């Protein structure tokens, strides 16, 4: 990441480390690259799906509360600025070793600037939500499982809708506690990959899981722009339905405001989306070469020796 | 294109090398600022154009003291000159008691 | 090469007649210099060649 | 890629070599800090940006003493000048006892 | 973008950043170039619409 103007240097450094960290740990960099090139080369074009993952969980903890008292003497008053100096010079070091009471003291200093002592006197059982699995995700979609608007005039940006079919489980849907509605109305026997020939997958047709929570089902997502209001302006929305039952309908949550799919052609076609792979030009050459090789073997093989 | 962009930087370096750096700080800074932009260093380029010399207060006092130092030396000679003819004139006065 | 030089000389003569002072000043942010009208017959002070 | 990353470091070295190190310590330190990052030395880079000169107390006293040293020399000349005309004026006074 | 006269340096710097930014973000630079050359080579001439 490189800054555009002189005041953007700090932003470039911060984002570059975060972006590299996510691909280094949250994703298999080598496997993703191998699938990235091979998908483009073999199929003639590559389609990449971008989506965020979030699995925050509810948790109950016994939070302490500290009583606040003013500065009784300057002897302990220096500890307030010592934490501030440590926090500015080394935020990680400040978190690990500085006492929670001192953390509360500097916390009140940030709010009001008043130097106050902190004394632990009581505690209570609060309700918090510990973050978990808050990282982006990237996937390569099979071209048969995704449909793009033909009237896009060879540009993904001008496409008005896109439908992608993917597999999921009930536990996977339960990761979001409010994103989906009417989940209980659907049945887990129908809409299975066995009963959805339109969706291509590597899962065996005979494979199934007895646990309803881990049941495999096929889901459809609708990404595009719709005139959600009678005024006459299109808005980006996302819709999801399983088994002819609508379960999700909301606007686009991403700040980008457009489709999260990226198209990469191998050999671009004039005013078209899908490119041409190398197999298009070598159709006749391979067949002719195969005929010659078989003829040579037949001459030697059938001959007496 | 990278070919012309790289060659342009060499010309700026050639101009900087050819022109004596002592003719003007502003001219030197502007040339360096353009080179930084060609090297895609916006932060460095901004500093060069906005760079200012650091004022040294004690240096000015020493610089000013040297100016008045020479003034006193000139007055020292004039004071000594007024002493030279004073000795000569007094010597002339003492002659009269001898050649009376 | 000479063909372009012939075109250049004709345009220079036209530029000294059909162009006002302020137009040249806007194009070239320098002081305007004039040329005598009767002297346009001979290109005494200018030479034109490709670059 | 390693090709552009390595070439970027050379450009930083070229800028550091081209620009006189005496123009500014901060500019020199920032360029070195970027080179350390390109060399994957986060600890070294942090030190360079946070580096500060070590204050020398005795050097300041010697530096300050030199400032007042020149002031006394100027006063020395003025004191000597007041002595020069004093000798000349006293010599003028002694004339009257001779050319009376 | 390069200035024509000495007083145009500020204008050249401002427009160059804006012009490059628009092609970098608002347009697919790689796709546009690929269609640009191929349209000219295959059809013998290229037509570009600006709006």
């Amino acid at each position: 990441v490189t800054p555009v103007t002189w005041e953007d240097v700090q932003g470039a450094r911060q984002n570059e480390l975060v972006l590299n960290y996510q691909f280094r740990t949250k994703l298999n960099r080598v496997s993703f690259i191998d699938n990235y090139v091979r998908s483009v080369v073999d199929d003639g074009t590559g389609i990449v799906r971008v989506g965020w993952n979030r699995e925050i969980r509810k948790e109950k903890q016994e939070v302490p509360v500290f009583s606040l008292f003013p500065i009784q003497t300057q002897e302990q008053a220096d500890a307030l600025q010592q934490a501030l100096q440590l926090r500015t010079d080394n935020p990680r070091g400040y978190e690990e070793n500085v006492d929670e009471a001192i953390k509360e003291s500097v916390r009140f200093f940030d709010e009001t600037g008043q130097a106050t002592y902190a004394v632990q006197t009581g505690t209570t059982t609060t309700e918090v939500e510990v973050p978990l699995a808050n990282h982006p995700t990237v996937e390569m979609l099979n071209p048969e499982n995704i449909i793009i608007d033909p009237s896009c005039q060879g540009d993904i940006n001008k496409a008005m809708f896109a439908i992608v079919s993917f597999e999921t489980c009930k536990a996977d849907l339960l990761k979001e506690k409010d994103r989906y509605h009417n989940l209980n109305k659907i049945d887990w026997q129908s809409s299975a990959p066995v009963n959805e020939p339109d969706h291509a997958t590597t899962t065996p047709q005979e494979f199934q899981i007895s646990d309803p929570m881990r049941k495999r089902v096929v889901a459809y997502e609708y990404w595009g722009f719709w005139d959600i209001e009678g005024n006459g302006v299109l808005e980006p929305i996302v819709a999801t339905w399983i088994g002819s039952t609508l379960i999700r309908l909301e606007k686009n949550p991403y700040p980008d405001g457009k489709l999260p799919f990226v198209l990469i052609p191998y050999m671009p076609v004039k005013r078209d989306m899908y490119g041409e792979p190398d197999a298009e030009l070598l159709g006749d050459n391979q067949a002719v070469l195969g005929a010659v090789m078989r003829g040579m073997i037949d001459l030697l093989g059938r001959s007496a020796n | 294109t990278a070919e012309v962009d790289n060659q342009k930087s060499q010309d700026l370096g050639f101009m900087l090398q050819t022109i004596g750096p002592n003719v003007d700080q502003q001219i030197t800074l502007n040339i360096l600022a353009e080179i930084a932009d060609l090297k895609r260093m916006p932060k460095l380029a901004h500093d060069l154009r906005t760079w200012q010399p650091q004022p040294d207060p004690v240096q000015e006092q020493l610089k000013q003291l040297a100016v008045e130092k020479a003034q006193l030396e000139n007055e020292e000679l004039r004071s000594k000159i007024r002493l030279n003819d004073a000795q000569a004139q007094k010597a002339m006065a003492e002659r009269d008691n001898k050649n009376l | 090469a000479k063909g372009m030089s012939e075109i250049g000389n004709k345009i220079i003569a036209m530029n000294a007649v059909f162009l006002a002072e302020h137009e040249v000043v806007r194009i070239t942010n320098e002081e305007f210099v004039t040329i005598k009208r009767e002297d346009l017959k001979g290109n005494f002070d200018l030479e034109v060649d490709i670059s």
